[PDB]
DNA sequence: ATGGTGTAATCGCCAGACGACC
RNA sequence: GCGGCGCGC
DNA sequence: GGTCGTCTGGCGAGCGCGCCGTTACACCAT
């Protein structure tokens, strides 16, 4: 019903409202109202927009003229039009008789004053002005009172929101004024989107040539800035002259930002352009997205939202501050909502043709407005080149090679980050909505989605309000954790990085250390084999050099950000994926990363070790070493005691000693643990030592653990440590042993396949296949996993391994079928249900037991569902919802006991003094999650959702036959997990 | 040495007597999605200059019947001329990732050498020739590094400059100049490279080989 | 016959055919065979002088070679080209596969002498593996040689070789150790086309 | 250091379309 | 958005 | 056009993060 040009005109009028250019929009409106063929494009929304602009301005005569134009058009006035009229009457006071007559005329149409006051997108100021007008006319009218916020009454979430229970909520270690100045720093950092960070690469001494190159760059950039300003001014003049005649143009969109900001953004885009260029459409899209983002950020400082946010943040900081006390302690989101609530608004994006036209106009301005001397008349820097990219021909903006040469010479030691990819300098805002949230000024999204995927954020906005309060609060709590840089680890990492790095530990090497092709003495034409091997060696050396360069670039970015964040306290905000799993917003430096990233990060707040802190630190160290993975905790502690000399030597002399920590699986975290233990053991009181180190408790395999819990399998639970035992039970060792038992039976047939493989059965062969059963691995992928491991080892045949691989896949699958039977029954039921739902023509949708709705996005190219992806993704996706539910429950019940809890999926991290309490919360909520019927609730929800259509009654019955056959439960009680010492360990 | 330059410029060997005595040519530049052509007289006048943009080609399969039908439809609109100039790309068999384009460029040319070269069975003399794009770019100073750049500005100077100036390169007839300017102004947001390369190749052929 | 014949064609026009040319091309040689409705071979020939696949692709040289080859061929109502069945994903087959398409493309343009006016296709392509499955020369997923089949055919036979059959026998005995398969494949392709398409 | 240049060769199961009939 | 790699669960 | 037995091409472990680059190589020339 909406044409493209209609969207262009509506966006034009909205942008004129935002830029305060009402006479120009009025001129375009009247010139389109003059011609009769143009009036078919005009819509009541445009008239309401111009009316709202005139009402905000305060011009009554033009408003009456717009009413006359609407009456001449013949459209019916809308309630928002009457709201704008009342706003104009309020702003410009007049006799009450005319306003009363307007209200009477509105009442004759059947409109309701309550419908005018609420459910309208008008701001609070407009509502106040309309209320003043009504109070002038009728003082008896008043708004209904605001109800108290609802409390979630879910069975699993009852203890979190119970007022009668005793609570000890944690508090930060920083005073109020420090938090206020950190808020000021974060606001000033987010106002200017770019952030400049000093590189960690070893600098080069400044010669005369590099100084000359830098001076030429500075002079060229000054001329380019002035030329861009003149070009933008003349473009604005000609576009305004175009709008004066009856034609649409992009003048308000160019008036959206200040001239200097646009020139600075264009210069940044020119600087960021690579040597080999990028596609013109990509640059247009980035320019449009950047100018929209800058408009969104910079509008708030003009509208005055920044000062209101400042005052409300200052009031809200008393809850987190150590020296401030609230009257009644409560959760951060409830305290934020209890005070004045800054009304964050969902922003409507512009139409795609407008965005593309603006981007192309700005890119053309950049191309035409920049010139340089060749070094001699002036020549442009950027050119259009038609080149092949991917498998298609495309246009590319390519810079002049002189520009690239001057950029390569005198390399700038600075790097540019966005304000959203750096950690927050102030505590994040609480999560109060799917759109409002962590960042102060930048727009936010709760669920990470691909471009064009709006179903995830539309299903999240139609749920009952209480349903997400379990998740959002957890997402707030994970955001409230305060991080810091370790410092001592960073010095060693930088020392290895700036010199020739060690790739064994995880520090990439410089391109100088990359290998080179061997020297050639024989002619290439002498033998085809010689030139062929030289070409292959060169093509391998180039590839490994490119890989090394990419790895070094990633390490450089991460270490530069870490160096920027040194000696400062920062917060990592969190969001979710489409299934409920939590990820940090900053991508580069976070705790969901490699060894180096996890070893640089420490807790800002510290807690005393207590009676049992040092033992947990030692067990964590032994866990990180990996030498004792199949041993009980007491023997782990004994091993920690007997190896204390190596720990002390590694802590004192990390790089000039016996270097024991390098032998561990995670050397950097091991070194951090050795340092932390060394300080604690050498303290006067070991209990009184304050530790910032995170201690990690993990589970073996949440897929098989949760499948066993759903099926209550007696023999599966023993394998996955859901039944108490003194010694931990490994799934991989058991399946390997069963496979070795099957090979002994083969003596009957005496097959050659069996006897070559008899010696080489190992845990390593089956580990990958057993950890990937959860993701629905097929026999072919299991073969592609086993065959590689057979290839590295020196098996007796070394050929026809294809025959050996198939038998091993069959026997590992039979062993995993006898070990796990209810598990495969549930996976088969889920796969069949997903297939039958996808064949009917819908995507699988389910509600997480904490109330989060999840919809599976896979579709074909109003599209049709992808039956294969929807069928093969449901059993892996369902388990991940269960894991996130248990993690969020553990977080929400650990917060009530004053615990610092952070999660890297399947792994729960807390202070060394607070591990044992967390373990109880880890187990008591596993029994409470699985005490409630998960499978039958899922079956009933799926029946109600996907079998309510009157059409296709036969297919509905066929679907209901499968959906109402849940696998029968077993005979292992779920209340004995609470006595299992190795459930999470 | 001059013959060496013409051998580097032109793929099929053509004697100078026939090149010097031409009367009218058609320059053709094709791409994945579009083809363009221009017809020029000995006294350089653009009698027609046309674009085709809607194709079923380069969508999945490589079926030669569809190629034959589309090429016949394009050639049916083309008038007759002495020589038909075609663009030669720098793609080689070494670049495997760009092979699907190259296959396309080798099919159409194979048909354009076959369908356009009428009376080759009787006469035995070539009438379709291929010209390198890099040489044309070097002639028009459109080469930056090893990448040839667009020539939209040069064509705009050719078309919208109504002043006589001194020795114009190309003459546009007064009857067809309005439609030419309309076609130029219509395709400004979406750049159609072949429409420019056809005219540039026509001028380059009429200067480097003819009127040398 | 969508799966057997690549271009769409009416069955009524398929039934009323007099004689067909069957053409098979390789890297080094071209072979063809002229065979009529009565399953009697009128012509069977291959050429040795090729002058292509020398590392430099040139459409003018291809045009000259195909013109010289076509000038020898007699007129018929249908020209049956083979389909090689290679895939575009295999990189190592790139230098050969391109050649086939080029040789296919001109063979559609040069042989459709009236396509500009009527708009009807006189040249068709038929799938190779269907022919192999019909003649049971398919072992696994690869077709075997057809020297035994053509020796059995020529030495109620399917093919009725004519006065001129002695020359065909002399050609068959002429250096049969040379790696010539196109000459056999053209004849068996023509026989398969006459069996599957116009018969029954 | 930079920068231009003249050259090519072995599984095995599932979901959507094909031909005859209507 | 298409190729080569690396990381976490 | 609608449908059924089949068969034939195709994809074969789920999420989420990154870097880098879009005919290549010895010669030439300097
Ligand atoms: N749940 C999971 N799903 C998929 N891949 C996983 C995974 N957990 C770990 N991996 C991957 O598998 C690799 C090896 O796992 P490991 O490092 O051996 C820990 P593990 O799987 O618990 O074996 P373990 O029990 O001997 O410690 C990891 O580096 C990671 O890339």
């Amino acid at each position: 019903q909406l044409s493209g040009q209609q969207q262009r005109l509506l966006a034009f009028f909205k942008c004129c409202l935002l830029t305060d250019q009402l006479p120009l929009a009025h001129h375009l409106l009247v010139v389109h109202h003059g011609q009769r063929q143009k009036r078919k494009l005009l819509t009541l929304d445009m008239y309401n927009a111009v009316m709202l602009g005139w009402a905000r301005q305060g011009a009554f005569k033009e408003l009456v003229y717009v009413l006359f134009m609407v009456k001449d058009a013949g459209l019916t006035p809308d309630l928002l039009s009457y709201a704008a009229a009342l706003q104009c009457m309020g702003r410009q006071d007049q006799d009450a008789g005319t306003i009363e007559r307007c209200l009477e005329q509105m009442s004759q149409e059947g409109l309701k004053l309550q419908a005018l006051f609420t459910a309208v997108l008008l701001s609070e100021e407009d509502r106040a002005t309309v209320l003043k007008a009504v109070h002038k006319v009728k003082p008896t009218f008043s708004l209904p009172p605001q109800l108290p916020p609802p409390v979630n009454t879910s069975k699993l979430l009852r203890d979190v929101y119970a007022k009668d229970g005793r609570v000890s909520y944690p508090k930060l270690h920083l005073p109020l004024k420090t938090l206020q100045c950190l808020f000021e720093k974060q606001l000033h950092m987010e106002l200017a989107s770019r952030v400049c960070v000093v590189s960690v690469e070893k600098p080069t001494l400044p010669s005369k040539e590099v100084k000359h190159a830098r001076k030429t760059l500075k002079t060229l950039r000054d001329q380019w800035e002035k030329a861009l300003c003149r070009a933008l001014r003349e473009t604005k003049n000609r576009l305004e002259r175009e709008v004066y005649e009856g034609r649409f143009s992009l003048y308000p969109f160019l008036c959206l930002l200040d001239e200097r900001e646009v020139v600075r953004m264009l210069l940044q885009v020119l600087q960021a352009l690579p040597a080999q260029g990028e596609s013109f459409t990509t640059l247009a899209r980035e320019l449009s997205a950047r100018t929209f983002s800058r408009h969104v950020v910079q509008r708030q400082r003009v509208s005055g939202q920044v000062q209101a946010l400042q005052n409300h943040y200052r009031k809200y900081l008393c809850l987190l501050a150590s020296d401030a006390e609230v009257p009644e302690p409560c959760l951060p989101r409830q305290y934020w909502e209890a005070l004045g609530a800054p009304e964050a608004l969902r922003e409507q994006p512009w139409p795609l043709p407008v965005q593309m036209e603006l981007g192309k106009l700005l890119a053309e301005m950049l191309v035409q407005a920049t010139q340089m001397p060749c070094s001699s008349r002036l020549v442009p820097v950027l050119y259009h080149v038609y080149s092949f990219r991917n498998v298609q021909q495309i246009g590319i903006l390519k810079p002049h090679p002189a520009y690239v040469q001057l950029l390569e010479k005198a390399a700038e030691p600075t790097l540019t980050f966005e304000a959203v990819d750096v950690p927050m300098l102030c505590p994040p805002l609480p999560w109060t909505s799917p759109h409002s949230g962590a960042f102060l000024l930048s727009p936010t999204k709760l669920m990470r989605t691909v471009e064009g995927a709006t179903q995830h954020q539309e299903l999240l906005e139609t749920c009952p309000p209480t349903a997400l309060h379990g998740a959002l609060d957890a997402l707030t709590q994970l955001g409230n954790c305060a991080w810091r840089v370790n410092g001592r680890v960073l010095d060693l990492v930088l020392q290895l990085f700036q010199a020739k790095g060690c790739p064994q530990l995880g520090v990439p090497a410089p391109p100088s250390e990359a290998p080179q092709p061997p020297e050639a003495h024989l002619p290439h034409s002498a033998a085809p084999a010689r030139k062929a091997e030289l070409r292959r060696e060169l093509a391998h050396c180039q590839k490994v050099a490119r890989e090394m360069h990419s790895l070094r670039a990633e390490a450089l970015y991460r270490l530069s950000l870490a160096q920027h964040l040194r000696d400062r306290v920062f917060w990592l905000p969190h969001n979710m994926d489409f299934r409920g799993r939590t990820y940090p917003c900053p991508p580069h430096f976070n705790h969901l990363g490699s060894d180096v990233a996890r070893a640089l990060l420490e807790f800002a707040q510290g807690r005393p070790l207590g009676p049992h802190g040092l033992d947990w630190l030692k067990i964590h160290l032994v866990n990180l070493t990996g030498l004792k993975k199949r041993e009980p905790l007491r023997k782990r502690l004994a091993f920690a005691e007997e190896v204390m000399d190596d720990i002390l030597d590694s802590a004192d002399q990390p790089l000039t000693g016996r270097k024991w920590w390098m032998g561990a699986e995670e050397p950097w975290q091991t070194l951090a643990c050795c340092m932390e233990v060394a300080n604690a053991v050498r303290a006067s009181d070991p209990a009184a030592y304050v530790s910032h180190l995170p201690v990690h408790q993990d589970g073996s395999c949440n897929g098989l653990q949760h499948y066993a819990a759903l099926g209550r399998d007696s023999v599966g639970a023993a394998s996955v440590n859901l039944e108490p035992s003194d010694v931990p039970q490994d799934v991989y060792s058991g399946v390997a042993a069963q496979v070795e038992v099957f090979r002994r039976q083969d003596a009957q047939r005496g097959m050659r396949v069996a006897q070559v493989l008899e010696g080489f059965i190992t845990r390593k062969v089956v580990k990958q296949t057993v950890m990937t059963v959860v993701y629905g691995v097929t026999r072919y992928g299991g073969r592609l996993q086993i065959e590689k491991r057979l290839r590295e080892l020196s098996d007796f045949p070394q050929e026809f391994v294809w025959e050996a691989s198939h038998y091993l896949v069959r026997q590992v699958f039979k062993s995993l079928q006898e070990m796990f039977s209810g598990t495969r029954a549930i996976q088969h039921w889920l796969t069949e249900s997903a297939r039958l739902i996808s064949h009917m023509g819908s995507v699988v949708e389910w509600v997480t037991p904490l109330g989060v709705p999840v919809i599976q996005p896979y579709r074909l190219d109003s599209r049709k569902p992808n039956t294969r992806k929807q069928k093969n993704g449901f059993p892996p996706n369902f388990i991940h919802s269960l894991d996130s539910s248990h993690m969020m429950l553990t977080a929400l019940h650990c917060y009530r006991k004053g615990l610092t809890f952070v999660s890297v999926h399947d792994c729960y991290w807390t202070h060394a003094a607070d591990v044992s309490v967390m373990n109880q919360v880890c187990r008591e909520q596993f029994v409470r999650l699985h005490s409630e019927p998960i499978l039958q609730d899922l079956s009933r929800f799926l029946v109600k959702r996907f079998c309510s259509e009157p059409q296709k009654i036969l297919e509905a019955s066929q679907l209901k036959e499968t959906l109402q056959a849940v696998p029968k439960p077993g005979a292992f009680d779920l209340e004995q997990v609470k006595r299992s010492t190795y459930f999470f360990s | 040495p001059e013959n060496r330059f013409l051998r580097k410029l032109l793929k099929p060997d053509i004697e100078r007597e026939r090149l010097k005595a031409v009367n009218s040519i058609i320059s053709i530049v094709f791409g994945t999605r579009r083809i363009a052509w221009a017809h020029l007289d000995r006294k350089l006048t653009v009698l027609d200059w046309q674009q085709s943009d809607r194709w079923s080609l380069m969508r999945g399969i490589y079926s030669s019947s569809v190629y034959l039908e589309e090429i016949s439809s394009i050639i049916s609109k083309m008038p007759k001329a002495d020589f038909y100039v075609l663009e030669k790309t720098g793609l080689s068999i070494q670049n495997s990732s760009l092979f699907p384009i190259l296959l396309h460029f080798h099919i159409m040319e194979a048909m354009l050498y076959a369908l356009l070269n009428k009376t080759f069975a009787q006469d035995g003399q070539h009438q379709v020739l291929s010209m390198n794009r890099n040489a044309v770019g070097k002639h028009f100073e459109l080469m930056i590094g090893d990448s040839r750049t667009s020539g939209k500005e040069l064509v705009k100077q050719f078309l919208f400059d109504s002043i006589l100036k001194a020795d114009p390169r190309v003459f546009f007839p007064s009857d067809k100049i309005v439609h030419y300017r309309q076609m130029f102004l219509s395709t400004e947001l979406q750049r159609v490279e072949e429409l420019y390369d056809s005219l540039l190749q026509a001028i380059a052929f009429y200067e480097l080989a003819v009127f040398d």
